């Protein structure tokens, strides 16, 4: 009895705000977390469409979603390990040297 | 008052108008990956936009 | 036949020239030269062999000869060859001034002449291919083809007294201009395609088959003005001209890249070829806006050439005022003025040929080219100024030479078919008789305004002489006797004429 | 649907470029040996090279409810793997002055050659978003793999972070299209419309964050600005991977999923491509006039190439030779570019100004003389048989726009492309044979991109042979 509208509205409210929070963000820590709650958003509209068909497609492209989540996660975590060795610093602003 | 060629310049206006555009445009450019995402944020906008207006 | 040959000896030339550098550094010039020379001989063997004198106007398409592979069947694409009387002039005359070319560039002992030579070869075997080909793909890739070579010689073999950037600057403003033409052409060439399968259900690229194509009004027009703009580019036509000075200022000493392919008139055989018989309504439409373009590209090639302070680009724009002229002919609809638009583009080609050759040798006496610099070379020079002299009073339409025939049946033509455009560009060439007298005697006569032009100076070598001579003997045959240039494109211009005047 | 053994041979590429990194993988642990897991991945990418034959053989297929097998696929697959094989031939001589473990990059490499393989054959959202990840993380990879340069990290941070975001927007897009239509398969979208109410809000909402991540991924305007500092940081052999194998993979299941779905033929859609076609042909050659480095200046061309890829894009359902003309237009664009960067790479090789290259590097001078004159659209270059296709294609479908769109970016394109094939040959102040299989990687492209130009016919019958399903 949930509309499906409700659901994807949820998602999509969390995936602005994912969003909002990677664009107004230096730290680039603060970014990798805004990436990560815009593809668990975009996991849980997947989820409420395969819920709404009665399918297990929704549920399948969550467990791809998530793996891509943590891969993305583990490689975004190791580039900031070495910025932050190798700069001292987490400012996404300050590697800006490539320009034009 | 011709020797200096007026026809040549006014079809080389086009010319001027190249560099100036590539000159404006080249200033987005400006290595910063917020303003990286904030582009793509405004282009989604732009699209999805477009999208509604025109469906 | 012979026409592959014609096209593919150039090519085959230079790859030799290229590759027999190993060989001595005064090697490549001498295969240029029997390049051109076999060259020549296979188009003087298709003047004597073709019976153009006795061929009487069938309708288009007449060929005396033809070739035909395919080449991109997918679209109906052919390697599709054509000769006739105007198409075997107009190699005829690619032939000559690619010999003066590489007899022009014959002292030039640079560790890197293989090259020179191969460009100067592919720009005249470029030229041979638009002159020959009668498939529209293959006339728009010979078009861009020849162009590439032009570029890597004027940028890199040009003019060494002047910055490199400038010599860049020249080469890649040509390029833009005669490429984007090009592309513009492509464009109607392709829309016409299209427009011939929608109406057919046949994929073919040969000009033969694209005239009876049912086109709207207007789609016509804008096909022809795509045809237009990319001659009008390479004719040139005002205002599309400026490459034309830019690229003979940072061209190369010698003046063979001149001669190769910048003086020779493609473009002008495009439009007597491609835009009027293909489009003949939409040129009849035309006519006015195209032959008041040529009026004001007369005036205004007159006023900049009297303007020039530098000879090269005073040339240049000579060139510019007679292709006015040829433009004014082109768009007339009579025999007479296309006949003359013959003889006018053929004596052109001789006279400023002859012109850049002797500005290239006063620049190699004086070491400069600004006419402020110099003045009074009559009394130190042998042979120079004479033949100076002759070419400048040729190019202001003297009877005696082939100019004044070309330009007043031109005009008779013109006034047959338009009176004010005639009177106006006869005062044009009193125009042109005013920039011929300012070069000569901001030139040659006066005092010694500088120090060099003050000095003795060695007179010209026996090869150099004896090809300015062979060139002042053709122009003055061609102003006595220009009867065998009219019965060989006599059958070519009637038909032209006639599928111009009868489908209007 | 279950696997068959014929479902097995359509999956040859696939199974053996997977084989290809397991056996790779394996060899790293046995022993860290260079020259071995080089030429172990060489011979494992040329082994499914050779396997696309015994595809081909094996007929035009489905396998899965995910992959679809045909001539389409086989000539993408071809493509990816040229790239990837190219890639690695240059990244040797690269990797012979990497201090650090230079093992790994070939694993990276056979992984993203097996994403543009499942890309190549992709049928379903599933394994489209399977395949943009499986060339997008090896990809975080490689371009940050000289991650103590400054420029290498700054455009793996980069190119991570803003990818991430494409993957999350593409990701919500199919979340919304499965939301509507109920059914994940490319035929499907929009299936359940009718009576001209395709334009469904949620449907081309969704389609429109699916343009939004896969114009990020082809470097499409606007999600364009990555591209030359991404070109630039990376190293050349991953330049020229990322210039060629995952730009013609993600352009081909583009070209599969607007072939297949009924949504498609949207107009909204059709317009949205238009702007964003015409928008990325005038700002990618207007970017690149003043432009001293040659990354930036080849990362500008390739989204202007992208493009005029666009452009013959949008009239697929039009036209009728919109997929030849994109495969003898991505057939031209990989020989150029592979060409291109290849020398660029030899000239960075091995890891540690190109106007006056002729003087000691005669042979590469040539050879990226000739890309250059190629990705400028000139006669006798394959790159012209490209943009002639593309100009054809707009004339049918009466893309005026378009056309002048490409008119003026191949005016702009050939003054750059000339600025820098004529500042080769200006004046200006190795030794193994991995150096020179590069060069004669390099030189056969260009002798390739030559003869194609001069006589396209084989491969235009090729490419006509390369017909997907209907
Ligand atoms: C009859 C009109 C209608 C039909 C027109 C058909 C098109 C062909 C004929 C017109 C061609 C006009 C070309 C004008 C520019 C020529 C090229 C040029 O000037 O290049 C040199 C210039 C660089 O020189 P410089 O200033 O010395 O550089 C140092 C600065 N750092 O280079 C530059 O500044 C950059 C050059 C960029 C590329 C050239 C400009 C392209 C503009 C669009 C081309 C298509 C034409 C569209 C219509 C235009 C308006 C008529
Ligand atoms: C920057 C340089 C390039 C310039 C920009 C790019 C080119 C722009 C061309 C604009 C053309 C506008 C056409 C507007 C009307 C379109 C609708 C129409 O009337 O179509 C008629 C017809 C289709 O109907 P159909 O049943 O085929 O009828 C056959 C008619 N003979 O249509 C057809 O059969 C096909 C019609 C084709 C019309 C010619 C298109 C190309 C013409 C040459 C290039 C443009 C003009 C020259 C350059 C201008 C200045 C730059
Ligand atoms: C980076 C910025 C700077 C560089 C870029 C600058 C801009 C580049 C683009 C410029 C060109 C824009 C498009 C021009 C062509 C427009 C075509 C058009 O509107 O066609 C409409 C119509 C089509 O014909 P239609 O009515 O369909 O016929 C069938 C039924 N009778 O057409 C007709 O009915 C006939 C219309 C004829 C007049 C329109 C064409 C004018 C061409 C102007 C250039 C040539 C002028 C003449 C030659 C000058 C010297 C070369
Ligand atoms: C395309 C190159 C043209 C060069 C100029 C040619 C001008 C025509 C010269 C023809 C020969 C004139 C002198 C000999 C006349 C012989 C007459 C024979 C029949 C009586
Ligand atoms: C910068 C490129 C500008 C290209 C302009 C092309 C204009 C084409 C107009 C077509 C009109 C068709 C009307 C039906």
């Amino acid at each position: 009895m949930i509309p499906l509208q409700h659901g994807l509205i949820l998602a999509a409210i969390l995936f602005v705000l994912g969003l909002t929070g990677l664009v107004i963000r230096r730290n680039l820590l603060f970014m990798l977390i805004g990436l990560e709650i815009m593809i668990n958003a975009s996991a849980l509209a997947f989820v409420v469409a395969g819920s709404y068909w009665g399918q297990t497609d929704g549920q399948v492209m969550y467990i791809l979603a998530i793996s891509l989540a943590a891969a993305e996660a583990s490689i975004g975590l190791a580039l900031l390990l070495q910025l932050h060795r190798r700069r001292q610093n987490l400012n996404i602003d300050s590697v800006s040297e490539m320009r034009g | 008052l011709l020797k200096r060629d007026p026809l040549n310049s006014m079809m080389n206006i086009p010319a001027v108008l190249s560099r100036f555009a590539g000159k404006g445009l080249l200033l987005s450019e400006n290595g910063y990956l917020r303003w990286y995402v904030a582009s793509m944020s405004i282009g989604a906008v732009v699209v999805l936009a477009l999208l509604m207006v025109l469906r | 036949m012979l026409l592959p040959w014609l096209i593919l000896i150039p090519f085959i030339g230079g790859f030799l020239c290229w590759q027999t550098e190993r060989f001595g550094v005064k090697v490549p010039r001498w295969i240029a030269l029997i390049t051109m020379g076999l060259t020549l001989a296979l188009s003087l063997q298709l003047w004597l062999q073709g019976g153009y004198s006795l061929t009487q106007s069938a309708g288009i398409p007449q060929w005396q000869s033809e070739f035909d592979m395919p080449w991109i069947p997918r679209f109906g694409i052919s390697i599709h060859l054509a000769i006739d009387g105007l198409s075997l002039l107009m190699v005829v005359l690619t032939g000559l001034l690619g010999v003066l070319a590489v007899l022009c560039s014959w002292k030039e002992i640079e560790k890197y002449q293989g090259f020179f030579h191969l460009n100067l070869m592919w720009i005249l075997g470029g030229v041979i291919g638009v002159f020959l080909a009668i498939d529209m793909f293959l006339f728009f890739f010979f078009w861009e083809m020849m162009l590439v070579p032009m570029y890597f010689l004027i940028a890199l073999w040009g003019h060494k007294a002047s910055d490199g950037k400038t010599r860049i600057t020249a080469a890649t403003k040509f390029f833009i201009y005669t490429q984007a033409s090009g592309l513009v052409m492509l464009i109607a060439i392709l829309a016409l395609v299209f427009v011939h399968y929608n109406a057919t259900g046949v994929w073919t690229f040969n000009y033969e088959e694209l005239l009876n194509t049912p086109m709207s009004s207007g789609v016509e027009y804008l096909l022809m003005l795509g045809f237009f703009i990319a001659f009008a580019v390479k004719m040139p036509v005002v205002p599309l001209h400026g490459w034309l000075p830019d690229a003979h200022s940072q061209a190369p000493t010698a003046g063979s890249v001149d001669l190769a392919g910048i003086l020779l008139k493609t473009a002008a055989y495009g439009l007597l070829r491609f835009s009027l018989p293909l489009f003949p309504n939409a040129s009849a439409e035309f006519a006015p806006i195209a032959m008041w373009l040529g009026v004001i590209g007369i005036f205004y090639g007159a006023w900049m050439a009297f303007a020039q302070t530098d000879i090269k680009r005073l040339i240049a724009y000579t060139s510019v005022s007679h292709m006015g002229f040829v433009l004014i002919a082109i768009y007339t609809g009579s025999q007479l003025a296309y006949q003359g638009a013959v003889i006018q583009m053929i004596a052109h080609g001789l006279s400023a040929a002859g012109l850049f050759i002797l500005c290239g040798q006063l620049y190699e006496r004086i070491h400069t080219r600004d006419m402020r610099m110099m003045g009074g070379l009559w009394s130190k020079m042998k042979w120079l100024p004479a033949l100076s002299l002759f070419f400048a009073v040729a190019t202001l339409g003297m009877p005696g030479t082939g100019n004044f025939v070309g330009e007043f049946m031109i005009l008779f033509g013109s006034f047959q078919v338009v009176p004010v455009i005639t009177v106006i560009s006869t005062f044009g060439l009193v125009f042109a008789s005013v920039y011929s007298l300012a070069m000569l005697h901001r030139a040659y006569f006066g005092k010694a305004k500088s120090q060099i032009a003050s000095q003795e100076l060695p007179g010209m070598s026996l090869r150099e002489l004896f090809m300015i001579l062979l060139l002042v003997v053709l122009l003055v045959l061609l102003g006595f006797y220009p009867q065998p240039i009219l019965d060989t494109s006599h059958s070519a211009i009637g038909n032209i004429q006639q599928w111009f005047v009868n489908s209007v | 649907m279950t696997i068959t053994p014929q479902n097995l041979i359509a999956l040859l590429p696939l199974l053996i470029v997977g084989l290809t990194v397991v056996v790779v993988m394996l060899s790293i642990a046995w022993r860290r040996n260079h020259f071995l897991n080089a030429t172990l991945s060489v011979i494992g990418l040329n082994a499914a090279l050779v396997s696309l034959w015994f595809v081909g053989q094996a007929g035009a297929m489905d396998v899965t409810p995910l992959m679809r097998v045909d001539g389409f696929a086989m000539l993408y697959t071809g493509l990816v793997l040229l790239a990837s094989l190219a890639t690695c031939t240059f990244a040797y001589p690269w990797l012979e002055g990497y201090n650090d473990n230079k093992d790994e990059f070939y694993l990276l490499v056979l992984i993203a050659a097996l994403g543009g393989i499942l890309l190549a054959n992709a049928n379903h959202l599933a394994s489209l978003f399977l395949g943009i990840e499986l060339i997008s993380l090896p990809l975080f990879g490689l371009v940050g793999y000289a991650f103590r340069q400054k420029r290498s990290l700054e455009a793996s941070i980069k190119y991570t972070i803003l990818s991430a975001a494409a993957s999350s927007f593409l990701l919500f897009g199919m979340a919304l299209v499965y939301a509507q239509s109920g059914d994940l398969s490319f035929v499907a979208l929009g299936k359940n419309l009718g009576d001209g109410m395709l334009n469904e809000p949620l449907l081309l909402a969704g389609f429109g964050l699916m343009i939004v991540g896969l114009g990020f991924k082809l470097s499409l305007v606007p999600f364009h600005l990555w591209t030359p500092d991404v070109y630039q940081g990376a190293p050349a052999p991953v330049s020229t991977f990322l210039a060629t194998a995952s730009k013609i993979a993600i352009f081909g299941v583009v070209m599969r999923l607007f072939l297949y779905a009924p949504v498609g033929d949207s107009e909204a859609i059709r317009v949205v491509l238009a702007i964003i076609a015409f928008a990325s042909i005038i700002f990618g050659n207007l970017m690149a006039l003043s432009q001293t480095n040659i990354k930036r200046l080849l990362g500008y061309s390739s989204i202007s190439h992208l493009g005029y890829l666009l452009v013959a894009l949008i009239a697929l359902q039009t036209g009728e030779m919109s997929m030849e003309a994109v495969g003898v237009y991505l057939a031209g664009y990989l020989f150029s570019s592979l060409g291109a960067f290849g020398v660029v790479s030899l000239m960075s090789s091995p890891y540690r100004s190109y106007r006056g290259l002729f003087w000691h590097r005669p042979i590469l001078a040539a050879v990226m003389t000739v890309m250059m004159l190629s990705l400028a659209g000139i006669p006798m270059t394959l790159g012209f048989i490209g943009k002639f296709y593309v100009l054809a294609v707009g004339v049918q479908a009466h893309l005026w726009w378009l056309v002048g769109a490409v008119v003026v970016g191949s005016a702009i394109g050939l003054y750059y492309y000339l600025r820098v094939a004529v500042s080769l040959y200006l004046h200006a102040p190795p030794s193994n044979w991995q150096y020179s299989a590069g060069g004669i990687v390099v030189l056969i492209s260009a002798l390739l991109v030559l003869v194609l130009g001069v006589w396209p016919q084989p491969l235009i019958s090729i490419v006509r042979l390369a017909m997907p399903l209907m």
